[PDB]
């Protein structure tokens, strides 16, 4: 909302947020969706293991830099591996 | 093409900080002595010719930089908006200032 | 008695500086030109190189606080791997302009490009040169327009004492339709007080 | 094809090796080891004019490095003068 | 010039969470 | 203290060359600096055809660039270290005019 701006300068996607939520690289979690196969997937291995979920799944493409500037993506997303 | 950022990072750095890169014009396979990078290598790797010239070659063309040729040697400089747009990148505030200003 | 593969690096120790000179000229010629810029040297220091330049307009050259030309001096010392800091340019100036053929070329050039035509940038220039003690100068433009020459009073044009007295330059203007060739050329017989020869006098 | 080779046998005659003696020149490009695997594998000197990239007529006495024809132009500030 | 699939939630080969895994031959992620 | 220093001085034009020794000479005045050994010109020679395409008849330059140079390791130890910086200061600047001291 601030400061994320100086994080993404993180990631998206559920091939790289499962290779960053396990192996406890990660960091923090926020859910979303459509699907439940992908909503209590990662919900039980967030069971395991930190587990939150933001209100809303736009603004995580807005709070990520998948916009140009204009396009905001949705894109769920629950791993801050780097979180310098 | 596939360029990592931390080559991007790394020059950004080095351009803002020295205010000047001086290139040699060439297109083969080979890296650059002078920028440097580490991507957890061990010790930090050098660039390659065709990345930081593909680099190069974007700046100056979105009018970041200016540049003059002489001989086998690409001189860049940058422009005041070369200032305004760096310090985004390297996430810096306008205090910060290049280093030439401090009395070379 | 002596061996002849020690000296040889004092020999080539001091070729290469020269080139590494050539190179200053022609890049100084590229870029600035917006001050008029003469001519350089070098003075290879204890950790780096003394280059003094001269340019009729010095305040251009540097900028705030000679900003741009610390800007400049970083920017040799990658070119060439020396450490910057010890970079030490000088700045000069030109007295009498008009008796310097580069910066006059240069002017003449720029107005050229003004769109005003030959006639009136000549004879201006010469009377520039003539109004700052010159025996006499010569300008000739030749491209898509042949050769147009004008010239006001006496000069050498054969023997050892043009290489000293007389002072030639060129440039190359690209123009819409093509390329203006031009080139000028002035002869001054006082310079340094040196006697031109077959120069006599006698006394009561 | 990284688990895979010849028979050893044959692997005795491998070339030896002792660097090979075909360098490139270079002027004053950091010696460093898909296109890559043959973008500019064959190896051989490039000795060119250090003014014009042209590889033809290059003195290399003294270690100039000059074409001919771009001598005569800087030949006046390089400090050769023509005399005798 | 081979082809893509759209992904799908195939990794989890388990019943309930279990994290089984992390084909003809072995492989290793990269070559090595 | 001593160090058995060398001066060399290498140069292409004669006439500076041939000062600048003066005025050395003179600072060495009193420390004892003597006569210097001048070497044999190293006459660098090249030839090239005047024409570009190579039409007409066959000439040819003919430019030459000369590397005077002289010495004076006269002083060697004979002087310290802390004048041999007062013997690189009194002498005068000449733009070009290398020169180098090494025991
Ligand atoms: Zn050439």
């Amino acid at each position: 909302k601030e400061t994320f701006k100086r994080i993404h300068n993180l990631v998206t996607g559920h091939r790289q947020v499962f290779k960053y939520l396990e192996r406890k690289r990660a960091k923090i979690c926020f859910l979303a969706c459509e699907e439940k196969q992908y909503a209590d997937i990662v919900e039980c291995l967030c069971k395991e293991y930190h587990l939150c979920k933001k209100f809303t799944r736009r603004t995580l493409g807005e709070l990520t830099g998948q916009v140009r500037c204009i396009k905001v993506v949705p894109a769920s997303a629950c791993v801050i591996h780097n979180f310098v | 093409v596939h360029i990592p950022k931390a080559v991007y990072k790394a020059v950004y750095a080095h351009l803002y900080e020295n205010a000047s890169l001086a290139l040699k014009e060439y297109w083969r396979v080979g890296n650059v002595p002078g920028i440097t990078y580490v991507d957890e290598n061990g010790k930090l790797c050098n660039p390659t010719y065709l990345h930081v010239n593909c680099i190069m070659q974007s700046l100056e063309s979105r009018g970041v930089v200016k540049d003059t040729f002489a001989w086998r040697h690409h001189y860049y400089l940058l422009t005041e908006k070369g200032e305004q747009f760096i310090r985004k990148e390297l996430d810096l505030t306008d205090d910060v200032l290049p280093t030439p200003y401090s009395k070379p | 008695i002596v061996r002849r593969d020690e000296e040889n690096v004092y020999y080539s120790k001091y070729l290469n500086d020269c080139i590494m000179e050539a190179e200053l000229h022609e890049f100084f010629s590229r870029e600035l030109v917006d001050a008029g810029y003469a001519s350089c040297s070098l003075c290879r220091t204890i950790d780096s190189i003394c280059v003094i330049i001269q340019c009729a307009e010095p305040e251009v050259v540097m900028g705030d606080n000679h900003y741009r030309l610390h800007k400049i001096e970083y920017l040799l010392a990658g070119r060439f791997m020396c450490d910057p800091k010890n970079f030490n340019i000088w700045v000069d100036k030109i007295i009498k302009r008009g008796l310097s053929a580069e910066i006059m070329v240069d002017n003449l050039r720029a107005k050229l490009e003004e769109a005003m035509p030959i006639r009136r940038a000549a004879y201006s220039i010469i009377r520039t040169a003539m109004r700052a003690g010159a025996a006499g100068c010569e300008v000739i433009v030749a491209g898509k327009l042949r050769a147009n020459k004008f010239k006001e009073g006496c000069l050498i044009s054969t023997g050892h004492p043009k290489r000293i007295f007389l002072a030639e330059a060129t440039r190359h203007i690209k123009m819409r339709q093509g390329v203006i060739g031009v080139k000028v050329r002035i002869y001054n017989p006082n310079i340094r007080g040196a006697v031109m020869p077959d120069k006599i006098e006698i006394g009561a | 094809r990284n688990l895979g080779s010849c028979g050893a046998e044959d692997l005795d005659s491998r070339v030896h090796p002792s660097t090979i003696f075909w360098p490139t020149e270079a002027d004053n490009a950091s010696g460093v080891p898909m296109r890559e695997t043959e973008f500019c594998t064959h190896i051989a000197h490039k000795r060119e004019c250090r003014i014009c990239g042209n590889y033809n007529s290059v003195y290399r006495k003294y270690g100039l490095f000059i074409c001919r024809r771009c001598f005569k132009e800087n030949a006046g500030k390089i400090g050769f003068v023509k005399l005798h | 010039e081979p082809k893509k699939v759209r992904l799908a939630c195939l990794k989890y080969y388990t019943i309930k969470g279990d994290t089984a895994e992390p084909a003809r031959h072995a492989d290793r992620c990269h070559c090595g | 203290m001593h160090q058995k220093y060398t001066i060399i001085v290498v140069g292409k034009d004669l006439k500076l060359v041939e000062r600048y020794v003066k005025s050395i000479v003179k600072e060495g005045r009193a420390f004892g600096i003597s006569g210097p050994c001048r070497a044999p010109v190293r006459r660098l020679t090249i030839t090239t055809r005047k024409s570009p395409c190579g039409e007409g008849t066959n000439t040819w330059h003919r430019f030459e660039l000369r590397m005077y140079k002289r010495t004076f390791w006269v002083t060697c130890g004979g002087n310290d270290i802390s004048t041999i910086l007062s013997k690189t200061v009194v002498i005068p600047g000449i733009q070009v005019t290398v020169e180098v001291e090494e025991p």
